[PDB]
This record gives structure tokens, C-alpha cells and sequence, in this order.
């Protein structure tokens, strides 16, 4: 199943936000934990071969999750006062090179000091 | 941490002012069981304020489903279809369609083009009216201060005071 939907399997019902809700894909309506489901397939991972390209893509997401103040769209309103924790659920393929894992782990640590938990899952 | 609240949402372009009931818990969203008040942009602060209060009275303090793995408020109700992502988008599309047909827009881009949005929340503590920055046509967001530009009113505010505060927030939109 798609990565975004797979992320929902481990989360309480009603958590799924309407499409393109900034960077947030899921919202625990009771606890306030937000989840952003990001995925990198084999082709995109291969495409971002130049240094810092992988780090950028992830950092680009991290900044949005962290600098989030308020979003209101598709008849739904969410602001940062509601959010108690922020997390990026990242899917990475098997052809991820060591050099690319270096960028991944770098973004993980960047996000953590940005107050964002970056959780990486290796997809077969 | 979470206390019982009531919500509403205000959309305003040149042609109208639209107040809808929002419902939820942490997040709040268009309630298909809530009420809508349409008005001309020159509605009195009394009427406009009673429009906001009547909409708030129909707001629900509700979660998608019961949770056992955590603490949940003893007052909260449950409604899975409200929170359902497909139903959410579809009732939004109907909300949008009804406005284009009513005002003869014949296009979504002219509907939202000159549209500002204000968030309303109410609890035991205060009535908060929050302006937004019209980021994209169908996306509003942070103004973005922290968040000093909100219109915060007493819970005992008169309807006229509430309608007046709403217009103050509408003039603070970016
Ligand atoms: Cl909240
Ligand atoms: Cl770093």
C-alpha cells in the first residue's frame, strides 16, 4: 500500500488529514501528535545523487513541520497550539548509498534540534 | 490540559460574510450538523455577533472514536464520519459549490480570490477570534505573529461586542 496509507495503519482512526494539509498528513485528534509521511522511492533516491540533495529534500520538510503556526483548508483548522509533538515518518529504498545515509542521519539530527522527530523506515 | 470548547469559522469576500459551525477537540472543522449564517458585508455587530454565538451553540466537543490507551475528556462525544477524510473533503466541496451557485461565481478562483478567514474558539476562559494570512486561494494560515494579533474577548461579551471584535479581526487579516 502507499506509504502515506501505511503510516495510518499504526495510528488511531480519524487521524488522517485532508490531502495537501501543508506537510502534516496525520493528526492525533486527542493527544496532538502530528505526523508527516514522507517517502523516497528508488528512482527519486537515484535522482538526488548529488551531495546535500537528499539532506535538502528532508530538511525542506522538517522546516515546514517546525515553522508551522496555523493552517486552515478543506474546511479544517489546525494551529501550533494544538500540536504537542511533531514527527516525520520517512521511507527510504534499498539502493540508498552510504553517502546518502550520511545525509539522512544528518537530517535526523537536524530535525531533532529543530524539535522534530525524524523516523526512518527501510522499504524493500 | 484540554477543556471543552466551541468553534466557528468566518469567510468574507466582497459579496458576503459567511459564518459556519466548526466542531472538534484539538482540531476543529466544518460540522455537517452545524449551522451556517450568510449575510451582506454590512450586517450590524449585534446580528453578526448573534450569528457567531448561534453557530457556536451548535458546536460539538467530539473525537473520532473512543480511546483507551490515553486520557480522554469525560465530556467529549464521538463521531467517526465527521473526522473521515473522504467525507471531510466532500462536504467541503458541497460547501464550496453551494456558494458558487448562490452567488453565481461560475469559478472557484473568483470565489476565494478576495476571501479572508477568521477562526473563532470559545471556552470557559475567553472568546478567541484569530485572523489569518491568505496563503493560497483555498489555504489560510499564520499572520504570522506569536500570536499577538488575535482578538481575545471576555466570555461575558455582548453579541454586539462579539460582532465588533470579529470585524476587528477581519481588518487584521493579511
Ligand atoms: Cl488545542
Ligand atoms: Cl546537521
Amino acid at each position: 500500500m502507499p506509504w502515506e496509507d501505511y503510516v495510518g495503519k499504526t495510528l488511531p482512526v480519524g487521524s488522517r488529514l485532508p490531502p495537501n494539509f501543508k506537510t502534516y498528513d496525520y493528526f492525533d485528534r486527542a493527544t496532538g501528535a502530528v505526523v508527516s509521511a514522507k517517502s523516497l522511492d528508488t528512482q527519486t533516491m537515484a535522482k538526488l545523487s548529488n551531495p546535500n540533495q537528499v539532506y535538502s529534500s528532508i530538511k525542506k520538510n522538517i522546516d515546514v513541520t517546525a515553522k508551522f503556526e496555523k493552517a486552515s483548508l478543506s474546511g479544517v483548522t489546525v494551529n501550533s497550539s494544538m500540536i504537542t509533538s511533531k514527527e516525520v515518518r520517512l521511507a527510504v529504498p534499498v539502493n540508498t548509498t552510504k553517502a546518502q545515509w550520511t545525509e539522512i542521519n544528518r537530517a535526523i539530527e537536524y530535525g531533532k534540534n529543530q524539535g522534530v522527530k525524524v523516523t526512518v523506515t527501510q522499504v524493500k | 490540559d484540554i477543556v471543552k470548547s466551541a468553534w466557528a469559522s468566518v469567510k468574507m469576500n466582497t459579496d458576503f460574510i459567511c459564518v459556519d459551525t466548526y466542531s472538534g477537540y484539538r482540531s476543529n472543522q466544518l460540522d455537517p450538523l452545524g449551522v451556517q449564517h450568510l449575510s451582506s458585508p454590512d450586517v450590524s455587530d449585534l446580528d453578526l455577533g448573534e450569528m457567531v454565538k448561534d453557530a457556536l451553540s451548535h458546536s460539538r466537543f467530539v473525537l473520532p472514536a473512543p480511546r483507551t490507551d490515553i486520557w480522554i475528556h469525560p465530556e467529549v462525544t464521538f463521531d467517526l464520519d465527521l473526522y473521515d477524510s473522504r467525507r471531510t473533503v466532500e462536504r467541503y466541496d458541497e460547501w464550496v459549490k453551494k456558494l458558487m451557485v448562490h452567488y453565481g461565481y461560475k469559478t472557484k478562483r473568483a470565489l476565494f480570490k478576495d476571501m479572508k478567514s477568521c477562526d473563532i474558539c470559545c471556552n470557559h476562559d475567553a472568546i478567541t477570534i484569530s485572523p489569518t494570512r491568505h496563503e493560497k486561494l483555498e489555504v489560510w494560515g499564520g499572520t504570522g505573529l506569536k500570536g499577538s494579533d488575535n482578538v481575545i474577548l471576555s466570555v461575558d461579551s455582548s453579541p454586539t461586542e462579539i460582532g465588533a471584535g470579529l470585524r476587528l479581526a477581519l481588518s487584521r487579516c493579511k
